[PDB]
């Protein structure tokens, strides 16, 4: 097993597999929760989806991270704790929602 | 002609850049034979 | 324009000319644009500046040794773009970056003229028009000036 | 430096180096403090024919930032760019 | 030169009159006078002559003295006069 | 607008009476600790004077950041975080009176 | 707030040296406003110096010679030589090693007339300038460096062999200070205070600047977080600066030191005194100074302390509307509560100097 | 000759018009006129004979070039004359509580005043500020005194056109009065003459009398004037010394000394070569009692109101007090008995 | 292209165990150490005999200001006023007048070095060589006015220190 | 153009700063108002003021955008505008080695949501702001006086307050301790006019 | 209203006796060019500027003397002076007429445009 992760405060996982197939069922069932049409739903459906049908393919955990390209399998596993908090605060945010306001009138324009 | 500031021909010697702390002194089972003969000397 | 210079040979040198005692001529900077010529004859009435000589000889100014004299001849030294007319009074005194601009009315006349004070320390340097296009248009007298 | 062998020796014993080789004092080894005067070169601009300043007038070819989206009238997810590659250990020292 | 009150004066004609209170910071000490009036230094320059109708001063040493500038010598009443060196030439006459 | 703290000039005037309870009950101690050489009233009234200052303000939002300020430099005094040089700037003694009357002004220098 | 000598709370007070840089430069032009960032981390200037210099020039739409990149690399990391043992040996001296001080500032002076025979200056060489340096290198300056660097080596070593292995130096710092890698990044800590939690991230091989693309060196990573992991970051640092410094003195490249855009970098004195628009251009970029086109940028640098970032806002006039300046520091000591918990007052002192902090940038 | 027009707002960096030479200005009453004079930007000569460290107080006192120090000898008119000639205004503060080896009352009181204000005439001096002392009598017990209304009347000869101040016993944070008696604590008890039942004080404070020289410059209608600067409140001295040993909160030990015995003390100390404890005449001083002279216009007549001692007393006394009684109020105290 | 620092286990051998113990005991590092500071008490010191010996500086040195005279002797400065409108600090003050002669000169040239940053901007922006940053930087003074130079201070320390900064500027002028 | 003097364009980088700011519009197109690549590379996204914890925490926790590093917060003052206050978001994603800008803006009393939540270093940076420029942070843990000193009055950063402030400090002998005392300058900061009567940039001209 | 006053720190003496005027700056009539009078700036009175003693440097104490704030419209200008309770006085822009200019009229038959001179 790997000795360390290296970065200070990130323990080793001696089960990333399962860790990664859960974090990732919580995050789909979470955007489940969202309405289809919004866009934060639709991508991270997306990505969530590529990268457990990754973690189901390879049963390597060297080869899974460089076939994540997220870095050391411990970070993915923060990764995606922080995306399903991330998705769980959407919910509340609502941000698929229309502007709240547009900006008064030369609020952006530079220079003066 | 140009007569910038320039590397000699061929570029400078070699810089050591890494660290060199060398290797002293005897191996502990010596430094403790000195040590306990010393101090038998000194107790007869 | 460009950022150098390709001329290398030598530049040519104009004898400067006296019109009077408040414009200062340095004619070799004077890039024969014609807008003292022209401001004199219609905006003064004074047929005394002109071009003398043709190519690259040709020189503007009074043929003769004479005095530009009008109540209007300070505003030559504002139309001319090049340093080649220039307030005597003004001369060497300041720099236009450092000078504070004060708009305020000319008291001279009863015109009322529109004027700028450019003060600099707490110090009247110079006065310069200020456009008004229904009181003095762009111009301001010599006195006032 | 001025330094009898004994004492040389007691300094790189006791430092355990050679000191006299790698001196931190400069005594000789300097560039002399009267350098002959030099020829700077000329700038790629310094030519008198095929140099207008419209061809090489980089301050007057920046642009105004290109609005890629404003709220005022299946794709892929995209990422900022591409994910960093995994750095490669030294292999000069690879463990200090 | 000195003034009435016994200072002396500096090129640009300063020296405190002896009704001004700003004398008194000299009192127990000196006041800084260069004694190398640039005005007197330079009409001691004579006057160089140039057949050529138009010369250029660099105010000598190239690089090391200031823009150059041509003068033209044209009017024989005067003397042309370099803007940034004070030097004056002349053609003969 | 989008309130600060209150919603009502009347909500705001509570919290005003708040600070200067807080301000009113800090002299006795800011006198002890500081060692000034002034009187607990001129503290009080001096106190009074700075929240009669800002008396004429009608706006909430500005009276909430009135507050907000006054508690800032409350917490300073409080922590002796000001010194005996920032407590006495309130009672300006080194600067001279200057004269509000117009004969006076027109004495005295160009001053409008 | 300590009970008895553990530090409970630890409250930074900073402004002690705030001088408005900010507001100040925003009433000078571009040049102008250069010798501000000398005085930012006065330290590391000419690192200060390049990254503004970057930021004008990244507005400005211009290049650098070729040879001037490699002089602001070669000077970048001297400076950073000057940084770390100003770094290290107050760290140290603070701690109570009072002896590795000396040492290496005497190597410290040894680089510092390096600024002076360079520029002028010192300290504040305000020598690195948007659109390259001011000068070109004096004669015999190339051979001068390679002698300090080839000596160099063994100062470090030196200095080593007084910290590294003591076992009084590693109790003072040995799992002191320990910031976790998660945390680092949240609190906004870069540089070694980044790398020595084992986070892989220089902004000179990440994102590089001027000719860091073409020089080869390696990062220093730390495992445990604690002051004695960056001390030995730093250290390693400065071995590393001598590797980059000798492929600078080797790769040195012919050319001019300014980009060649009179409208930007003012003419040579010879090309001013004999050439009317070199002097007009002249006159004008000493007087108003190049005109920047409208724009905002962030350009940030690996300065010796971590990483130095420019906000620069520019309106089309020739004087910088906004100058934000962002100090590694500022960040760092934010978080010095953060690492100082339950640690002893005896530990802050570590704590403090493992930071790198200089109030100068802190206090902008 | 020397008329200068006020300019600015009176800060540190205005202009004033009033260059002013304060002899003495290395004393108590001298750092307040000089630091008043100096902020309101105000053309300051300060003549000194002591080491120019001890003048170096003075230095942050005005702005560049408005503090200017030059040497000047007692005994030399020349030395007057070049720190005078281009001063408008001459305030002479010049005055030693103990007569020393080479200056004495009648040369520090008589001489030098006299040499002042006649070498201002001389050198066309408008104002002349001359400050005597409350209790200045002809025929006063303490020489001290007697000096005091010789140089008056002697200035006044040289100068007519002179302000003349008189103030009682100046006290502040570098007073010699206030912590005279403070300090009589390291002595045991505190001997006052009949127990200073018999002496009534008028104590003015420091700052009073510095705005009051100022503001006689500024008045014109100060110069011939006879001033008597005297504090809001009359006390006798057995009650002011008990409130000074009061806000100190140190054990207050009064028994009455006799006048010959208290005059004998005051000979011991004075065999000190260095600054005396206390004098003979300093014995006589405090214990006569200050005149009342209701004929001269005092600080009210300048526009300044006089502050009652209570106010600034906590100021002086604070650095007497033990490390019990530092943080304690000015109010716990109660104000001393006055004889008004 | 990244190296670990620390991150080196220690080797468990009876021998080298043994060594860690006696190095533990009988504080070998620590004698280390004591005989690096032991070398380097018997090196010569780096110290120079200030005022007798002075450290190294080089024509490019920035220190007193100076305005400098052509050979003729006249002033080189001719008011042109942008030394005073590039420096940073605005320490320069400066007025001028037609002179007698009618040339440009100036009647005040004022720079307090109280102010000044000697950032050499002057010098660099001088079209004449007229403001020079001259040699020397031992010019420390008792009062704070006399570091708000005239054009008197300015004239009398470049006819003092011509001789050195012409020598420096002859050395140095092909750089810039 | 090409050739030294200019600098090199990449276009790489700008498309996918273009598809990459797209891409967060889509997602948040409740608070998103505009979004900008400027062409040196550097992605702007304008954001309503209520936006900032929604969109900050977006950025930071979302797998396709790990900007977890705080590398500036600053504001930019610009009172020709109603809302003068510009607060910027400076952003480092070391996953995907790039950076990002959120810009909102705020009144002299509107106050805006701290991000201390999403980013610990936002701290210092909102304190500095209230302490410059005036604005108020709503939800800040310790908001106080950063770098004024601590009687000061006034936001200095602000376009309005003057260059040398409004009060000075001095030794008083009289008193005993330093003074504050209305500032009065020995020489006036002599201010330049240095713009050109002349059009430098023709890219950037303003319609009339 | 807004009455920001009371935030901004400005002293009494420089909120009510002040009297800040908004104007377009008018071109300065030594160049031809037009791009500075485009943006309205808003600027303080003008008060007392002495001679410093020492050496002849113009002194001030008005913290506002170099005060000048560039605004987009007249508008925003009048909307930030009443912010901080400044009594501002406007001056309406000035623009040049159009001018009926003809290169042909220097050479008129029967018409006094008719030049001596070219
Ligand atoms: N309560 C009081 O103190 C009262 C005092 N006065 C009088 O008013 C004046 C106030 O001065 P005060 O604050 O008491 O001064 P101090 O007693 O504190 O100091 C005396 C001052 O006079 C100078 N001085 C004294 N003798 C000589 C001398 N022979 N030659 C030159 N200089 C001399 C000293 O200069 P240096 O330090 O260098 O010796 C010093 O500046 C004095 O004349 C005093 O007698 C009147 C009423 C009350
Ligand atoms: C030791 C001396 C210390 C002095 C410091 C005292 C301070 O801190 S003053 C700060 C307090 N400021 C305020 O409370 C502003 C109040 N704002 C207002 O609008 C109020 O005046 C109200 C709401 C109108 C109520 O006030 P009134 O009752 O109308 O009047
Ligand atoms: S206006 Fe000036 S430049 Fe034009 S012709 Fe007349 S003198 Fe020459
Ligand atoms: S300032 Fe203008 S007119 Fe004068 S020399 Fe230069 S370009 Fe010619
Ligand atoms: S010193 Fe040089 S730059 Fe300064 S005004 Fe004189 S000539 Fe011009
Ligand atoms: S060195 Fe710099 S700060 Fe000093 S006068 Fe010259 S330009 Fe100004």
């Amino acid at each position: 097993l790997k000795k360390t992760t290296g970065l200070v405060g990130l323990a080793v996982c001696e089960t990333p597999h399962e860790r990664l197939k859960i974090l990732y069922t919580k995050i789909l069932d979470v955007l489940g929760q969202i309405p289809k049409n919004a866009a934060y739903r639709k991508y991270t459906e997306q990505i969530t989806n590529e990268k457990l049908g990754m973690v189901k393919a390879e049963p390597d955990v060297k080869k899974l991270e460089e076939q994540l390209q997220g870095g050391q399998i411990e970070e993915v596993i923060l990764q995606a704790e922080n995306e399903l908090s991330l998705a769980r605060k959407m919910l509340r945010w609502k941000p698929w929602e229309p502007l709240v306001e547009e900006p008064p009138a030369n609020q952006w324009k530079w220079p003066i | 002609k140009v007569k910038q500031d320039m590397p000699p021909p061929g570029g400078y010697g070699p810089i050591d850049y890494k660290r060199n702390l060398p290797r002293r002194g005897l191996s502990g089972y010596s430094m403790f034979a000195v040590g306990i003969g010393t101090l038998l000397f000194g107790y007869w | 324009g460009s950022d150098r210079s390709r001329f290398l040979e030598g530049k040519r040198a104009v004898e400067d000319k006296n019109i009077g005692p408040l414009v200062k001529t340095i004619m070799t900077r004077c890039i024969q644009c014609t807008r003292c010529i022209r401001f004199a004859s219609e905006i003064a009435g004074v047929d005394d500046l002109g071009t003398t000589g043709r190519g690259n000889d040709m020189q503007v100014g009074t043929y003769i040794e004479k005095m530009f004299m009008s109540e209007l001849s300070g505003n030559i030294i504002d139309i001319c773009p090049v340093g080649a007319l220039t307030s005597k009074p003004y001369a060497f005194t300041a720099r236009p970056w450092e000078t504070r601009k004060t708009e305020s009315i000319d008291v001279m006349d009863a015109v009322g003229s529109n004027i700028v004070v450019s003060t600099r320390t707490g110090e009247v340097m110079r006065i310069l028009p200020r456009m008004h296009e229904d009181i003095n248009e762009e111009w301001i007298s010599d006195k006032t000036r | 430096a001025s330094a009898t062998r004994v004492i040389q020796l007691l300094r790189n014993w006791a430092s355990g180096r050679d000191l006299q080789a790698k001196l931190q004092l400069r005594y000789q080894e300097i560039s002399k403090r009267t350098q002959p005067p030099p020829k700077l070169p000329v700038g790629p601009s310094h030519k008198l024919s095929n140099n207008y300043y419209c061809t090489r007038d980089g301050r007057r070819e920046a642009m105004p930032p290109s609005i890629v989206m404003s709220s005022q009238k299946e794709k892929k997810a995209v990422t900022p760019a591409p994910p960093i590659k995994r750095w490669e250990l030294s292999k000069d020292q690879p463990y200090l | 030169r000195t003034s009435p009150t016994g200072e002396k004066v500096t090129h640009t004609g300063q020296a405190y009159d002896d009704g001004d209170y700003r004398r008194v910071r000299f009192s127990d000490r000196q006041k800084e006078v260069n004694e190398n009036f640039a005005i007197d230094l330079i009409a001691e320059q004579p006057v160089s002559e140039v057949g050529s109708r138009v010369i250029s001063c660099d105010g000598g040493g190239g690089a090391l003295g200031h823009p150059r500038v041509y003068i033209n010598l044209d009017k024989e009443t005067k003397t042309g006069t370099c803007g940034y060196c004070g030097l004056q030439f002349r053609q003969p006459h | 607008v989008k309130p600060i703290f209150s919603r009502d000039m009347n909500e705001a005037k509570r919290r005003v009476r708040e600070l200067y309870r807080a301000w009113y009950r800090e002299v006795p101690n800011t006198v002890h600790l500081f060692q000034l050489d002034i009187s607990v009233k001129q503290g009080r009234d001096k106190v009074r004077e700075m929240f009669m200052k800002n008396a004429h303000v009608t706006d909430p939002r500005v009276v909430d950041l009135l507050v907000i300020k006054g508690k800032m430099e409350l917490e300073e005094t409080i922590n002796v975080w000001k010194q005996r040089t920032h407590i006495m700037r309130f009672f300006h003694e080194t600067e001279a009176p200057r004269p509000t009357d117009f004969l006076s002004k027109f004495y005295v220098g160009h001053d409008p | 707030e300590l009970s008895g000598e553990m530090v409970r709370k630890c409250d930074p007070h900073i402004g002690l040296l705030h001088r408005g840089t900010e507001k100040l430069i925003e009433y000078k032009t571009y040049l102008q406003a250069l010798p501000y960032f000398d005085r930012l981390d006065y330290v590391s200037m000419m690192c200060n110096e390049q990254a503004y210099s970057l930021a004008v020039e990244k507005l400005l739409n211009i290049q650098p010679p070729p040879r001037a990149q490699w002089i602001r690399v070669l000077f970048g990391e001297i400076t950073r030589l000057l940084n770390h043992i100003m770094a290290v040996t107050t760290h140290a001296l603070d701690i109570g090693a009072m002896t590795p001080f000396f040492w290496m500032f005497e190597e410290r002076e040894k680089m510092f007339e390096f600024y002076e025979r360079v520029s002028g200056a010192r300290m504040h060489a305000a020598y690195i300038r948007p659109g390259g340096v001011h000068q070109d290198l004096p004669l015999g300056l190339l051979d001068d460096i390679y002698e300090f660097s080839k000596n160099f080596s063994f100062r470090i070593d030196e200095l080593e062999e007084m910290l590294t292995n003591n076992r009084i130096w590693r109790n003072r710092t040995v799992d002191i200070g320990v910031v976790t890698a998660e945390d680092a990044l949240n609190y906004g800590f870069s540089g070694v205070m980044l790398r020595g939690s084992g986070i892989q991230w220089d902004l000179r091989k990440t994102q590089p600047y001027d000719v860091y693309d073409q020089v080869e060196f390696d990062v220093p990573i730390g495992s445990r977080g604690d002051c004695y992991d960056r001390y030995l970051c730093r250290v390693e640092e400065m071995r590393q600066s001598l590797r980059i410094i000798s492929q600078c003195l080797n790769k040195m490249p012919p050319g001019e030191i300014k980009v060649d855009d009179a409208k930007v970098s003012p003419p040579k004195r010879a090309e001013m005194k004999t050439s009317m628009e070199s002097l007009i251009h002249h006159f004008k970029l000493y007087t108003e100074g190049y005109q920047v086109p409208p724009g905002a940028t962030y350009t940030a640098i690996e300065a010796p302390k971590g990483e130095f970032g420019v906000y620069l806002v520019s309106d089309g006039s020739s004087r910088p509307y906004r100058c934000k300046i962002k100090a590694p520091g500022f960040a760092h000591l934010a978080g010095l509560d953060k690492m100082s918990k339950g640690h002893m007052l005896a530990d802050v002192v570590a704590i403090i100097g493992t930071q790198d902090i200089v109030f100068g940038e802190v206090d902008r | 000759h020397h008329a200068l027009i006020p300019h600015g707002k009176g800060g540190r960096s205005s202009v004033s018009g009033i260059v002013a030479t304060v002899f003495g200005a290395t004393g108590f009453l001298g750092r307040y006129v000089v630091n008043h004079l100096g902020r309101m930007g105000s053309q300051v000569i300060v003549p000194y004979r002591c080491e120019p460290y001890d003048t170096m107080h003075l230095r942050p006192m005005g702005d560049l070039g408005q503090i200017i120090f030059m040497e000047w000898n007692g005994k030399d008119k020349d030395s007057i004359r070049k720190v005078v000639e281009h001063s408008n205004v001459v305030i002479n503060l010049v005055g030693r509580e103990w007569e020393t080896k080479n200056f004495d009352f009648e040369d520090v009181f008589v001489k030098i005043p006299h040499a002042i204000a006649q070498v201002s005439k001389e050198a066309g001096v408008e104002k002349l500020i001359h400050i005597s002392h409350l209790n200045a009598d002809i025929k006063s017990p303490s020489r001290y005194l007697r000096s005091k209304a010789v140089g008056e009347k002697e200035v006044r000869a040289a100068f007519p056109e002179a302000t003349i101040i008189k103030p009682s016993d100046i006290f502040g944070r570098e007073d010699r009065f206030l912590n005279y008696f403070a300090s009589m604590r390291w002595f045991g008890g505190v001997p006052l003459i009949s127990l200073g039942k018999e002496t009534v004080k008028q104590p003015v404070y420091i700052v009073d009398v510095s705005k009051g020289i100022i503001n006689a410059i500024k008045d014109p209608d100060a110069k011939g004037k006879t001033f008597a600067f005297v504090g809001p409140n009359r006390y006798l001295l057995f009650d002011l010394v008990q409130y000074i040993f009061a806000v100190a909160y140190r054990p207050f030990l009064p028994y009455p000394l006799p006048h010959f015995a208290y005059r004998w003390v005051g000979r011991l100390f004075e065999v000190s070569p260095f600054e005396p404890w206390t004098t003979r005449d300093k014995v006589e001083r405090v214990h006569m009692s200050d005149m009342t002279l209701p004929h001269l216009p005092g600080l009210e007549d300048l526009g300044i109101q006089a502050t009652p001692l209570e106010l600034k007393a906590i100021e002086v006394l604070r650095r007497h007090r033990t490390y019990r009684w530092l943080t304690s109020e000015m109010e716990d105290v109660k104000p001393a008995k006055t004889v008004n | 292209t990244y190296k670990f620092v620390n991150m080196r286990e220690p080797s468990m051998d009876m021998k080298s165990v043994t060594d860690r113990a006696a190095q533990t005991l009988l504080w070998t590092e620590l004698v280390r150490g004591l005989g690096m500071t032991l070398s380097y008490l018997f090196r010569e010191p780096a110290t120079i005999n200030y005022p007798f010996e002075k450290g190294p500086l080089s024509p490019r040195f920035r220190g007193e200001h100076a305005l400098r005279r052509y050979p003729s002797g006249e002033e080189r400065c001719i008011a042109c006023k942008l030394c005073e409108a590039v420096c940073p600090a605005q320490a320069i003050t400066i007025e001028a007048e037609p002179r007698a002669d009618g040339s440009r000169r100036t009647t005040r040239y004022d720079i307090d070095m109280t102010k000044c940053i000697y950032c050499g901007f002057c010098q660099e922006a001088c079209p004449v060589d007229a403001i020079v940053e001259g040699p020397n930087f031992e010019f420390s003074t008792e009062t704070h006015e006399e570091l708000l130079y005239n054009k008197e201070k300015l004239l009398n320390n470049g006819d003092k220190w011509e001789a050195e900064i012409a020598a420096n500027i002859q050395a140095d002028y092909l750089y810039r | 153009d090409t050739r030294p003097t200019i600098r090199p364009r990449n276009d790489v980088v700008h498309k996918q700063l273009s598809a990459f700011g797209q891409y967060v519009a889509e997602i948040l197109p409740k608070y998103v108002q505009q979004v900008q690549v400027s062409c040196f590379n550097e992605l702007e996204i304008f954001i309503h003021p209520d936006g900032v914890i929604p969109v900050l925490t977006f950025l930071r926790d979302h797998t396709n955008a790990q900007f977890k590093s705080l590398a500036d917060l600053t504001a930019v003052d610009v009172p020709t505008r109603q809302n003068r206050f510009e607060i910027v978001y400076n952003l480092l994603s070391l996953r995907f080695n790039s950076r990002i800008r959120v810009k909102t803006y705020t009144d002299e009393l509107t106050p805006i949501e701290s991000s201390v939540t999403v980013y610990k270093a936002a701290n210092w940076y909102e304190r500095e702001i209230w302490d410059m420029f005036g604005v108020f942070f709503a939800n800040h843990p310790d908001l106080r006086r950063i770098l004024t000193d601590y009687g000061f009055e006034g936001h200095p950063f602000r376009k309005d307050f003057p260059l040398s402030g409004y009060v000075e400090l001095r030794y008083d002998d009289e008193v005993k301790r330093v003074v504050a005392e209305p500032v009065e300058l020995a020489q006036e900061f002599r201010k330049f006019d240095l713009n050109s009567p002349w059009e430098a940039f023709p890219a950037y001209r303003q319609p009339p | 209203k807004l009455d920001i006053t009371t935030l901004t720190g400005v002293p009494e003496e420089h909120i009510k006796t002040r009297k800040v005027r908004i104007f377009v700056p008018a071109r300065n009539n030594m160049q031809s060019g037009v791009n500075n009078t485009k943006k309205w700036k808003m600027e303080f009175d003008t008060r007392e500027r002495w001679e410093n003693p020492l050496m002849g440097w113009s002194s001030t104490a008005d913290p506002l003397s170099n005060l000048v704030l560039t605004f987009s419209t007249k508008e925003d200008a009048v909307a930030f002076a009443e912010k901080n309770g400044w009594s501002f006085d406007v001056e309406e822009r000035k623009v040049p007429k159009p001018k009926s200019k003809s290169y042909g009229a220097n050479f008129s038959w029967n018409k006094r445009t008719r030049v001596s001179t070219k």
